[PDB]
């Protein structure tokens, strides 16, 4: 794709170390700060059930698809002005493949 | 005699633009060197580090404070209450060797205002002038904060840098970057979620979580919360004071108001001690590497 594709172990650890703070991949798996992320890809922004998102992630209504998806970390707040999720957000193209990557196959 | 009087004095022909290049380079390396403590990034010790070097200030005397840069000597250098800041020093020697006019004290209080501009905090003017003093001015170890205490340590240590109980509460949301490592200090984890970017979570956290004083493998004690978070008495301390309580409450609820109480506290930390004269330059706002389409 325009996106490429990377590793997954890396992936792996910048996800535990930048996003499970406030976000869970499982299914079933709990909301925190952040929705659970399972079945995020093919899903419409704001659509995770009994979790309250800004209206802004409401109405922007995108599909995750790898490719929205890395626009979105690369920047959230200018992705989804108003968003609440504080991140500032990867810089750095293979840590978005890497993660992308290993979200993908997380959230299955 | 009174005290000693500290003029701040440009750095020969230096501007604006000289120091908004300074902070373009220390912007881009904390993008560059993410990797540091498991990706916070070197943003919240670099502002522990502006804080530490100011802190030293004594109003009664005018000793210690930012002027001087005396961080760099070893005696104060290796203050024990400094543990951990030498990963920020290192941070900002390279920087320095680029830019070797500006002086220790510029460099390390400019640090801390890059690191809050490009974790998304408010803006924070600043000066220029800080002068080098030799290795006598080193302050003796011992003017920085104990964490195992309460509120009324608090607003005592407080006085001695000028500050009122909103001041200390604002200075204190910093808590919201960052996390306490066991072998810097004897405490351990993060006060919140988002250690990397600034917010009030600190305030929403200290109220809205369920705190239980614990001891750590230090072996001290510390309030942590289910969720996984820790307070520190001194934070913990500043719900228990009915007066304290209230600004908490108020920038829990209201972060402009936090975000332009903090700004004017973290400048004038950064700038005690030390006399402008008429005729120096108004203070910088810089513009991130965001504004310059980076
Ligand atoms: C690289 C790390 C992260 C990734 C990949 C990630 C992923 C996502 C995604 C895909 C969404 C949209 C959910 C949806 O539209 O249903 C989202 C929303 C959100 N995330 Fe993150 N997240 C990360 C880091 C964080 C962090 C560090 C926090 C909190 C400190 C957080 C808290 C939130 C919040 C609160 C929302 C909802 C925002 C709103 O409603 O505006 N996330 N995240
Ligand atoms: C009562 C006064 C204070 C006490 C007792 C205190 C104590 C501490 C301790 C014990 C740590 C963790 C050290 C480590 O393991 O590296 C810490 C970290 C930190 N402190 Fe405070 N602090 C105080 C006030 C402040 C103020 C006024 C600011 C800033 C404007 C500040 C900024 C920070 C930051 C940003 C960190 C995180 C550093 C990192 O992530 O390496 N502190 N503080």
């Amino acid at each position: 794709t325009e996106f490429k594709a990377g590793s997954a172990k890396k992936g792996a650890t910048l996800f535990k170390t930048r996003c499970l703070q406030c976000h869970t991949v499982e299914k079933g798996g709990p909301h925190k700060v952040g929705p659970n992320l399972h079945g995020i890809f093919g899903r419409h922004s704001g659509q995770a059930e009994g979790y309250s998102y800004t209206d802004a992630n409401i109405k922007k209504n995108v599909l995750w698809d790898e490719n929205n998806m890395s626009e979105y970390l690369t920047n959230p707040k200018k992705y989804i002005p108003g968003t609440k999720m504080a991140f500032g957000g990867l810089k750095k193209e293979k840590d978005r493949n890497d993660l992308i990557t290993y979200l993908k196959k997380a959230c299955e | 005699t009174t005290p000693l009087v500290h003029v701040a004095s440009v750095e020969k022909g230096r501007s604006y633009e000289d120091f908004q290049k300074v902070y373009n380079a220390i912007a881009l390396k904390l993008r560059e060197d993410d990797e540091y403590d498991n990706y916070i990034g070197y943003g919240p010790v670099l502002v522990r580090l502006a804080w530490h070097i100011s802190g030293t200030w004594d109003k009664h005397d005018n000793t210690g404070g930012s002027y001087g840069g005396t961080y760099r000597f070893k005696k104060e250098f290796n203050d024990p209450s400094n543990a951990g800041l030498q990963n920020g020093f290192k941070f900002l020697e390279p920087i320095h060797k680029e830019f070797p006019w500006i002086s220790s004290g510029d460099l390390f209080s400019l640090g801390g205002v890059t690191a809050v501009q490009e974790m998304q905090g408010p803006k924070i003017p600043w000066r220029c002038g800080r002068v080098d003093t030799p290795e006598d001015t080193t302050p003796d170890n011992g003017r920085l904060p104990d964490a195992d205490k309460d509120a009324g340590y608090v607003r005592t240590f407080f006085q001695r840098l000028n500050m009122n109980d909103r001041e200390v509460v604002a200075l204190m949301g910093a808590h919201a970057l960052g996390k306490t490592h066991l072998k810097n200090s004897g405490y351990e984890g993060p006060w919140g979620a988002a250690n990397n970017v600034f917010t009030n979570e600190f305030y929403l956290n200290l109220l809205n979580e369920d705190w239980k004083l614990e001891k750590n493998d230090a072996n001290n004690e510390q309030w942590d919360s289910k969720s996984g978070y820790m307070m520190l008495p001194t934070d913990y301390s500043l719900i228990q004071d009915p007066k304290y309580l209230s600004i908490v409450k108020e920038y829990a609820n209201d972060q402009d108001k936090f975000f332009k109480d903090f700004s004017k506290a973290f400048e004038k930390l950064l700038e005690n001690g030390i006399t402008f004269p008429k005729d120096a330059p108004s203070p910088f706002i810089f513009k991130t590497l965001e504004e310059q389409g980076l």
